[PDB]
């Protein structure tokens, strides 16, 4: 089975460089390409460079000769590294492995990448307890920075009538988003429910219990 | 470059219609390829060599075309398929993508459920509280969130955010979030969101008093 994984910073600063790397398995890199894609936030989907299963390599000329791509087979990794970086750098990288038709046709699950001087920011986590039959509950998650944080319920568990809120950029420049979800008033008694809240750049990790006040 | 421009760039279709959305592209390619994402997650290998439909990709899509001009065809709209399709080609250096084509599912109209969440104890100790309007499960997307703070109207203090399509449902949720300091919470008493949307025969009201 084909895979790839990028693993990357969340955060870099303007005139820094960025260093992601691709991980694979299920395929030989000395025998296949293995191209690059960004998406910037709220925009679509641009070509970035690839580097075949030989080693050649070609580039977006956009990219003013800023990206190289290299590669190690017994390590089973792939390298981007792009200098300079200026704030229209923002973006979410993939690492994709053309098959058929020489298009895209195994993906990485992305890495969002932020070009900012501003520091990094854990959020806090806040209850949005079900009122006093179905009921609404959820977690305000607030203050944090870089993008994204993830949320889950119960560890995975409960998913149906789960909506987690696109973020908001707040005018203090940190983001915020609420996660909620709908359920039976009458398992109020009986099931806890707990926010799993991740931001991965600043190692945050917080479990908030939601209960009737 | 080989610039690739897709039309319409957002299209709405009601369930079992036929859609087509088109790619032109600036130089002649021999094959089109066309990908799938649905909510900003990795994008899915569609369509390959114009016409291909990918592994697991449903028959009713299909792809047609050729020279500079390409289309994507889904024979009957499901739900499942709300998502932006973007097309590409890799026939000549640099390789390149179109804008994308948004495509909506036009369902009926289904009016919101509404609540109104005060801010906890925890937050308000830090200094600021939130309070939090959530619209639950409506179509259309249009809809008008209006705070009342002592029945005043509020403005400049709020923001709002809203889910896609649900991928079953097809319908949006949205929230709406006040922000005041403690101090400013504490000088009032009775804070209301008011709802108006297509659904509903006149706007709906959610309140709570501190206390
Ligand atoms: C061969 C070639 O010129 N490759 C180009 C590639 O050209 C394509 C491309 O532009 C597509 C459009 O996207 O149009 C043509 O291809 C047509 C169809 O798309 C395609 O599906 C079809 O495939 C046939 C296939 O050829 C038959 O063998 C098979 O039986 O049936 C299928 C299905 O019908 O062929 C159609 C044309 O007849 C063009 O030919 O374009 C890309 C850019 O998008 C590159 O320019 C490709 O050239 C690569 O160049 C580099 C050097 O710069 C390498 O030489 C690379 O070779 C390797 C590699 O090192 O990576 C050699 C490896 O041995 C090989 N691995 C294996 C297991 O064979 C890999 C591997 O093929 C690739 O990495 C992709 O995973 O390629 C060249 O591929």
């Amino acid at each position: 089975q084909v895979q790839l994984k990028e693993s990357g910073p969340g955060l870099v600063a303007p005139s820094q460089s960025l260093s992601i790397t691709c991980t694979v398995s299920g395929f030989s890199l000395n025998s296949y390409g293995v191209s690059w894609v960004r998406q910037p936030p709220g925009k679509g989907l641009e070509w970035l460079g690839v580097i075949w299963g030989d080693g050649s390599t070609n580039y977006h000329s956009a990219l003013m000769s800023r990206l190289r791509i290299s590669k190690d087979n017994s390590k089973r990794q792939v390298f981007l590294k792009l200098n300079s970086l200026q704030t229209d750098d923002t973006a979410t990288y993939y690492c994709t492995k053309p098959g058929s038709g020489y298009a895209f046709a195994y993906w990485g699950q992305g890495t969002l990448v932020t070009v900012s001087s501003a520091s990094t920011k854990g959020p806090s986590v806040f209850p949005l307890a079900p009122s006093s039959g179905t009921a609404a509950l959820g977690c305000l998650v607030k203050d944090y920075f870089p993008e994204p944080v993830t949320v889950s319920w119960n560890s995975g568990a409960l998913t149906s009538g789960v909506h987690t809120f696109p973020a908001v950029l707040q005018s203090s420049g940190l983001y915020s988003l609420s996660s909620v979800v709908t359920v039976p008033s009458s398992s109020l008694g009986t099931q806890t429910y707990i926010c799993n809240v991740n931001h991965k750049p600043s190692n945050t990790k917080v479990d908030k219990k939601v209960e009737p006040a | 470059e080989n610039v690739l421009t897709q039309s319409p760039a957002i299209m709405s279709a009601s369930p079992g219609e036929k859609v087509t959305m088109t790619c032109s592209a600036s130089s002649s390619v021999n094959y089109m390829h066309w990908y799938q994402q649905k909510s900003s997650t990795s994008p899915k290998l569609w369509i390959y060599d114009t016409s291909k439909l990918a592994s697991g990709v449903p028959g009713r899509f299909s792809g047609s075309g050729s020279g500079n001009s390409y289309s994507l065809t889904i024979r009957t709209m499901e739900a499942e398929d709300v998502a932006t399709y973007f097309c590409f080609q890799a026939s000549g250096y640099p390789l390149t993508f179109g804008g994308g084509t948004k495509l909506e599912l036009k369902r009926t109209v289904a009016a919101p459920s509404v609540f109104i969440f005060p801010p906890s104890d925890e937050q308000l100790k830090s200094g600021t509280a939130s309070v939090v309007c959530l619209l639950n499960n409506f179509y259309p997307r249009e809809a008008k969130v209006q705070w009342k703070v002592d029945n005043a109207l509020q403005s400049g203090n709020s923001q709002e955010s809203v889910t896609e399509q649900d991928s079953k449902d097809s319908t949006y949720s949205l929230s709406s979030t006040l922000t005041l300091s403690k101090a400013d919470y504490e000088k009032h008493k009775v804070y209301a969101c008011e709802v108006t949307h297509q659904g509903l025969s006149s706007p709906v009201t959610k309140s709570f008093n501190r206390g």
